[PDB]
RNA sequence: UAGGU
């Protein structure tokens, strides 16, 4: 089969390229909850209508 | 006379909202008595107000124009790393419009459908810079029918306040480094 | 309920 061979004829050119699931982001800012909400889920606080969206 | 014309998803069209068909998002929103129909099927999600431009911040009147690059570089960097994780991504676009339903609103479009239902179904219930995310799939297919063609040569002359898409491009340097790291990413999974 | 077919 001619796939495993065009595989490895792409991993060859793309030997000095980080894949993007190794990519180290200094400050990522997810998964970041403001104070106090460690506990409270994302569902719940949408709900509290303490995060509104600018249309409302 | 080779084929019949239709005005579907236009501004002729009086019961669908065109500006939801083509852009994502009405100014008027759920109280518009035009229709704006919400795919069950698509490639595209939306996460409005997920990019706060620190330029409309009570104190982001502080920093350079290569420090407001490298921030906004930061972002995109931030974003399409995530988005990678629920499949191929093939564009990212993020609105620069301070209109309230276009302000900060984030577009992806991945290859497959069933790629941008897992993603919706997992951002919303993650949270992104203390506040929680908002995502839903957006009707949008073409890019360039719901960006604004003024914009794109010098500036729009409505600013801001502009109800097409104003996408903040980021640099060619962090564009090519991510198609270039999603297409390694996705061969190193397809050899097994 | 618009500027964009
Ligand atoms: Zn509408
Ligand atoms: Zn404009």
């Amino acid at each position: 089969e001619r796939s495993v061979r065009s595989i490895e004829q792409e991993l060859e050119q793309l030997r000095d390229v980080t894949p993007i699931n190794q990519w180290k982001r200094k400050r990522s800012l997810w998964d970041i909850k403001p104070p106090g909400y460690e506990l409270v889920t994302a569902d719940q606080a949408k709900m509290s209508g303490v995060f509104p969206l600018p249309g409302a | 006379a080779s084929h019949l014309a239709s005005i579907y998803g236009t501004e002729q069209d009086k019961v669908n909202c065109s500006f939801y068909y083509k852009i994502g998002a009405c100014r008027h929103g759920e109280r518009c008595y035009r229709k704006h129909v919400k795919p069950n099927f698509s490639q595209t999600i939306l996460c409005p107000n997920m990019y706060k431009n620190p330029i409309h911040e009570p104190n982001g009147k502080k920093f350079t124009q290569r420090e407001l690059a490298e921030q906004f570089d930061a972002f995109y960097e931030d974003m399409f790393c995530e988005f990678s994780k629920y499949g191929e991504v093939e564009q990212l676009v993020v609105c620069d419009n301070v209109g309230d339903h276009l302000v900060g609103n984030v577009y992806v479009r991945f290859k497959y459908e069933e790629s941008a239902q897992n993603a919706i179904d997992d951002l919303n219930s993650r949270w992104y810079s203390q506040r929680p995310v908002y995502a839903e799939l957006s009707p949008v297919t073409d890019f360039r029918e719901a960006c604004c063609r003024q914009h794109e040569t010098s500036e729009c002359q409505r600013g801001g306040l502009c109800n097409f898409m104003h996408a903040k491009k980021p640099s060619p340097q962090l564009l090519r480094d991510l198609v270039l790291a999603q297409r390694k990413y996705l061969a190193l999974n397809a050899a097994e």
